[PDB]
């Protein structure tokens, strides 16, 4: 019936969770550097006193 | 520098005064809670207590005390997950139709109901102001000589013709109140037909009573 | 020596009242959970034995170790009168606290919508206005100074119509105050737990007897303790204060009899949080959450 | 035919999995542990606190209360901004535009009501009123002045075009009421959580279910993009938190902990996507390594259960809602 519209997702490409686990490492990796909360920011630059 | 910040600070000052208020005017205020299936006699209760949406706040005053009404059954499904949004409540207004039982086993499902929402971790401590509506009816199907209770409380047979089986459903309601012994509360029903005038006042002294036993365990005189 | 038995525990006494007033006084500041009137008049309880525990006590403890008066040449009188203040403040607030539940417990409809803390502060300023009456009129003579002058001792004026106004309005009213008001709010406690029963298995019938006889017996637990307390310390401090000034002609009070009396009336001020306080239910959550 | 169509689907999902992200990610050692703190508190509102929105501007904030008060403060210094008075106190929802001009909220009245702060007169006043759910109202996100994406308890999320005031594009995938509701950074798809213990992926512009994820065992409560919009994070009340990945349907990581046997309440992602806070039952809330689960550090400082929880735009600070009636701001 309905199921079979809400089941035509059999046709998705799903690509290598190879290449997700590699994208997403890397895009860890490289925005590391831009997140405060991963290392703590000087407090000259901290907005928060 | 300084010019714009003291508009902000004053704002502030007058916001956190408008809070301190609101929050004032709402502690002299009370809250209650109705459960109930529609086939029970919630609505001559609310009808009385008056004088889309899944919350309705009917809001009055009697003895100079001031009453916040919450019928919750527009509520459609699912009332798990947003039923702690309820737990400051003083008591809850339990209606069950006692005589619509023989009126599918609805019985069984107010028994049901009043079970899972006596034990709730929410409402472990508030009251409950159980409500029997239209005895009436009860009685006029009890002298038809068939639709006696036993049908749907197998168990009535030891209770001790109309005052006799009323009492049973009264009795069976409050196991469920009893034999958990929360200690803190008492559950109590009230018998009314459609036409009764004692209603709130019957709500209200159950709430200064409540609120006597408040006092008394906060003081540990109960 | 001597003296190192007595300063030992009237030190160790002193501390301990200090720091019982001091986890109150901080414990009701700090946390918002026991921020209400009712905890705001056992707070003004507390600071109030505090006041007792760090400005009379240590130096009522220093004036009874030397034996004498040295500390000032006449100095002696008005710390009687910071002590009669501090303690007459200590005795009334009972009455406040009994007053509070009474209205409370009688007159929910007045609770819900009357009992603001400006309720609170009124009763404080009624409780101290009362120290203010009482200690006083012995400053400046309760007629005219003329026979209580001695060097040597620092005690209680002994003026003849003093004798009888500071022990009537600082304990014996205040006794029957709260006696009528204890008896008042204990039979309707006891009437509460009787309507429980005669308006509402042995799981049911036996365990309604049961948990009425054991509600009974808490509030009579409860106000005994509380009236056993102030009775045991104020009482006989205040019944010598009064049977001695009228037979000054035959006064004979052993010093270890009668030093051991003051000191239990001062330890009034530690032992009211004990029960007003350290034993409620309240803070004994509360202080859970300093560790 | 659709009954067992699923089995390709899991056939499909079982043989992709070729490398696992928790053995991959092992070029980068553990960042240790964080010494995050509180550097504001907020203590305006007066009863439970249900919901927080962080607008796109670092400065302000937004709470909604069930004391029907919904606020807006500021962060940099402790302030009130403005205050207003709801028509109903049953609210369990807010969001904040990101214009900086709407506010919006939502709870058990079965409505969402969106709040104008940009009034001629200056007071704030009710704009519009959309009241076509049958369910109450759990989550609620602004696309725009005139759009916005509505979760409710009726089993349906909802779009709604504000200036019509109508539910022009309906999600009547879930089979059970869906509670989270946030968008891709590329705001043309979004996930909705829901406690028939799934998340699907909904295709705003054409109004269908693209891809349904079944990781979690229990009531999803809450969920959040990853700040790259190819991947997103969910909490359930299993007390586990799990991340999928839209274009690989497994479960790229879960997180879970000994001492953890409380559901989770709110998540969110910091600007980099490898710190995840969520908030817990349990009083606190943890902050886990995306790509090692390992928990960094938890932030504690509510004496009631935290509800929500907010990342800045901009990544700075972490603020965090509790029933305690207090929010506290972390750095
Ligand atoms: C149970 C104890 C620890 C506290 C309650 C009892 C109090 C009232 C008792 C215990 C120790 C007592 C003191 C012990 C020693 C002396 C020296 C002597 O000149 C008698 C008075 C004096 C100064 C006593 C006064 C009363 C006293 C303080
Ligand atoms: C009205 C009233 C009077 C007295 C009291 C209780 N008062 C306790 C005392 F019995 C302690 C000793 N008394 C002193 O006056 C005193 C002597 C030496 C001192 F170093 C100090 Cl500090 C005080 C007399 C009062 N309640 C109410």
């Amino acid at each position: 019936k309905l199921v079979e519209q809400l089941k035509m997702e059999a046709n998705i490409d799903r690509i290598k969770v190879s290449k997700a686990a590699a994208d997403l490492m890397a895009y860890c990796e490289a925005h590391a550097k831009e997140d405060p909360l991963l290392t703590p920011v000087p407090a000259s630059e901290n907005p928060f006193r | 520098q300084r010019n714009e910040e003291k508009a902000q600070r004053e704002a502030n000052k007058k916001i956190e005064k408008q809070l301190q208020k609101d929050k004032q005017v709402y502690r002299a205020t009370h809250r209650l809670l109705l459960l109930g299936a529609g086939e029970s006699g919630k609505n001559t209760i609310v009808k009385q207590m008056r004088i889309t949406s899944g919350i309705f706040e009917t809001k009055f005053q009697v003895d100079k005390v001031n009453f916040h009404m919450f019928d919750v059954g527009a509520q459609r499904d699912e009332r798990r997950k947003w039923i702690q949004c309820f737990n400051d409540v003083t008591a809850i207004i339990f209606v069950v139709a006692s005589s619509s039982y023989n009126m599918t086993n609805r019985l069984q499902a107010a028994l049901k109901l009043f079970d899972s929402i006596w034990n709730n971790k929410w409402l472990r401590d508030t009251s409950v102001i159980l409500f029997l509506n239209k005895q009436d009816l009860l009685a006029e199907k009890v002298l038809a000589g068939k639709s006696k209770i036993e049908d749907y409380f197998p168990e009535f047979a030891r209770y001790t013709r109309v005052t006799r089986a009323k009492y049973f459903i009264r009795d069976e309601f409050l196991r469920i109140s009893t034999a958990s012994g929360d200690g803190r509360h008492y559950c109590y029903p009230h018998f009314t037909c459609a036409v009764d005038t004692e209603n709130i006042r019957r709500v209200f002294n159950d709430c200064r009573d409540i609120i006597q036993r408040m006092h008394l365990r906060q003081y540990e005189l109960l | 020596s001597y003296q190192v038995i007595t300063s030992l525990l009237l030190g160790t006494l002193i501390f301990c009242a200090v720091l019982g007033n001091a986890c109150v006084v901080a414990a009701i500041a700090l946390e918002r959970s026991l921020q209400n009137v009712a905890n705001y008049l056992i707070g003004s309880l507390a600071v109030t034995d505090l006041m007792v525990s760090v400005l009379v006590l240590p130096m009522a403890a220093l004036y009874q170790v030397l034996n004498k008066w040295t500390l000032g040449q006449v100095t002696c009188d008005l710390f009687i009168a910071l002590d009669v203040l501090c303690c007459t403040s200590s005795i009334w607030h009972l009455c406040a606290i009994a007053l509070d539940r009474y209205w409370a417990i009688t007159d929910p409809i007045d609770y819900v919508n009357k009992r603001t803390p400006r309720r609170a502060a009124a009763l404080i300023s009624l409780t101290w206005l009362i120290g203010f009456l009482i200690s006083i009129p012995p400053m400046l003579g309760w007629r005219t100074p003329e026979d209580r002058s001695d060097p040597d001792a620092c005690t209680i004026s002994k003026d003849h119509g003093y004798t009888i106004y500071s022990t009537f309005g600082a304990f014996y009213i205040p006794l029957l105050l709260m006696l009528v008001l204890y008896g008042r709010i204990f039979r309707a406690a006891r009437f509460r737990i009787r309507k429980t029963v005669k308006k509402v298995n042995e799981r049911n019938a036996e365990a309604k007897r049961k948990m009425a006889l054991a509600r009974e017996r808490k509030t009579v637990k409860t106000l005994g303790i509380i009236m056993g307390t102030f009775i045991l310390c104020w009482l006989p401090f205040f019944i010598v204060a009064l049977v001695l000034p009228f037979c000054e002609s035959s006064c004979h009070m052993p010093t270890l009899l009668g030093a051991i009396i003051n000191w239990l009336g001062y330890s009034n001020s530690l032992l009211n949080p004990v029960i007003y306080a350290y034993f409620n239910k309240d803070f004994q959550n509360a202080f859970k959450k300093i560790i | 035919e659709a009954e067992q169509l699923k089995n390709q689907i899991r056939d499909a999902r079982k043989a992709c999995a070729d490398a696992t992200l928790s053995q991959i990610t092992n070029n980068i050692d553990p960042v240790g542990r964080i010494q995050m703190r509180t550097r504001r508190t907020l203590r305006g509102h007066l009863a439970k606190i249900y919901a927080m929105h962080w607008g796109t501007d670092s400065r302000l904030l937004v709470s909604a209360s069930q004391d029907g008060k919904l606020i807006i403060w500021d962060s940099y210094t402790t302030n009130k901004v403005h205050a207003i008075p709801l028509r109903s106190s049953w609210v369990m929802t807010c969001a904040y535009a990101p214009s900086g001009n709407y506010v919006a909220c939502g709870g058990l009245d079965n409505i969402c009501s969106i709040y104008n702060l940009k009034t001629r007169e200056g007071n704030v006043r009710v704009s519009r009123e959309l009241a076509g759910h049958t369910g109450y109202l759990s989550c609620c996100r602004f696309l725009d002045d005139n759009q916005i994406v509505t979760s409710s308890g009726d089993t349906t999320c909802a779009l709604w075009d504000i200036e019509t005031g109508q539910q022009t594009t309906t999600f009547t995938g879930h089979t059970g009421d869906v509670m989270s509701l946030s968008l891709a950074p590329d705001t043309r798809l979004f996930v909705s959580g829901a406690c028939d213990a799934s998340a699907k992926l909904w295709d705003v512009r054409e109004g269908m279910c693209r891809q349904t994820f079944t990781g979690h065992e229990s009531d999803i409560n809450a969920i959040c993009f990853f700040p790259n919009g190819n991947a997103f994070a969910t909490g359930s009340d299993d007390a586990t938190c799990r991340l999928f990945d839209l274009r690989a349907d497994q479960e790229l990581m879960t997180y879970s902990h000994d001492n953890i046997i409380c559901g989770i309440t709110s998540v969110s992602f910091s600007k980099s996507g490898r710190l995840l806070l969520a908030g817990y039952d349990d009083f606190n809330c943890n902050v886990w390594d995306a790509l090692k689960a390992d928990r960094a550090g938890v932030l504690a400082g509510h004496d009631n259960r935290v509800s929500c929880l907010g990342v800045t735009d901009d990544g700075m600070a972490v603020a965090t809602g509790s029933w305690d009636s207090f929010l506290k701001i972390w750095n």
